[PDB]
């Protein structure tokens, strides 16, 4: 499947979130510490065993 | 006993920045451990206020610029930094700067308050090029000692800030350089006392003798330690 | 096989500490050891700190 760029990201918290805007862009400006998350990107998860 | 104490008689004011004290009489030896001692208190924990928090309009970043502004933003905040301010009241103020038109912009143009002391309104801080161009800033100034960069700050408070409140480093220290000499004091019928001169060079915001004041009520709290605890 | 690059600019102030290699322009260069408090520093008569 095509990955996909979106602020919608599996479990974490709307903290790290706080930065993105709704398109999962971080604004310009915004000041940014290690371990942030410039750019939400999302890629389709294969089968896996349970 | 034979003991001495020293006494502040002169407090000669060579100008606004510069500042002469004498205090006499002193014992042989006291003077350059009273002065040494003066002078690494002075240098390290002298309160002073200084501009911390810095909020213009229509500005994201610190790397960005406007139009009409000479300068860049950097510079901005690096004229900002050496901003001689004194507060009597309170510990935490905010200033506000706004100004249009074409020419220099200098201290004396934030809106001056009433518990806020300006000591240098000639000092420039920004140069505007266009007549349309306007400029509105929004100045944070808070009280503390010493050297805070910008990490410590950030760290200490856990608070989100928008987007635009650009921090800058404080220096809380007002004093510049200080330094002192000891000559011989004059007394009748003791012709071995010396005298203590410290030199003392800084901005406003401090008088000297308060200063001095400060420095000597410090080390006496610091030697509280000693005088009975062992 | 791409479909969208992000591309974001990153701007890092760098301080001065212990460990940063400072040079002159005689081939006499050098590695900060400790930064001294400026009261900690010798002084002429003047009172002006190296």
């Amino acid at each position: 499947g095509p990955e996909e760029i979106t602020a919608d990201i599996p479990n974490v918290g709307e903290a790290a979130l706080s930065k993105l805007d709704e398109s999962g862009i971080v604004y310009i400006g915004a000041e940014v510490t290690g371990g942030d998350i410039l750019v939400g990107k999302v890629t389709p998860k294969g089968e896996t065993q349970l | 006993t034979e003991f001495l104490k020293p006494r502040l008689v002169d407090i000669e004011q060579v100008s606004s920045t510069h500042a002469k004290v004498t205090l006499e009489p002193l014992e042989r030896g006291f003077g350059h451990t009273l002065g040494n001692a003066l002078r690494r208190i002075l240098l390290s924990s002298m309160p002073g206020c200084a501009v911390t928090e810095v909020e213009i309009d229509g500005v994201l970043h610190e790397y960005s610029t406007k139009e009409g502004v000479q300068e860049d933003i950097l510079e901005i905040l690096l004229n900002l930094k050496g901003l001689a301010v004194r507060v009597q009241g309170k510990d935490e103020v905010i200033l506000t700067l706004n100004k249009s038109g074409i020419g220099p912009v200098t201290a004396a143009d934030i809106t001056h308050d009433g518990d806020v002391e300006i000591v240098k309104p000639q000092h420039v801080i920004c140069h505007l090029t266009d007549e349309n161009a306007s400029i509105s800033m929004r100045i944070k100034v808070q009280r503390g000692r010493g050297y805070v960069p910008a990490s410590t700050r950030i760290h200490s408070e856990e608070d989100e800030r928008p987007i635009g409140r650009l921090l800058v480093d404080a220096c809380y220290s007002p004093v510049e350089r200080i330094a002192y000499n000891v000559e011989a004091a004059r007394v009748e019928q003791r012709t071995d006392l010396d005298k203590l001169v410290i030199e003392m060079e800084t901005n406003g915001t401090i008088d000297p003798e308060e200063a001095i004041r400060r420095a000597a009520t410090i080390l006496a709290e610091q030697l509280e330690a000693f005088v009975d605890l062992r | 096989g791409v479909l969208k690059i992000v591309k974001v600019y990153l701007a890092v102030k760098r301080r001065i500490q212990p460990g940063d290699k400072m040079a002159g322009r005689h081939g006499n260069k050098g590695v900060i050891s400790k930064i001294n408090p400026i009261e900690d520093m010798p002084y002429d008569e003047n009172g002006t700190p190296v």
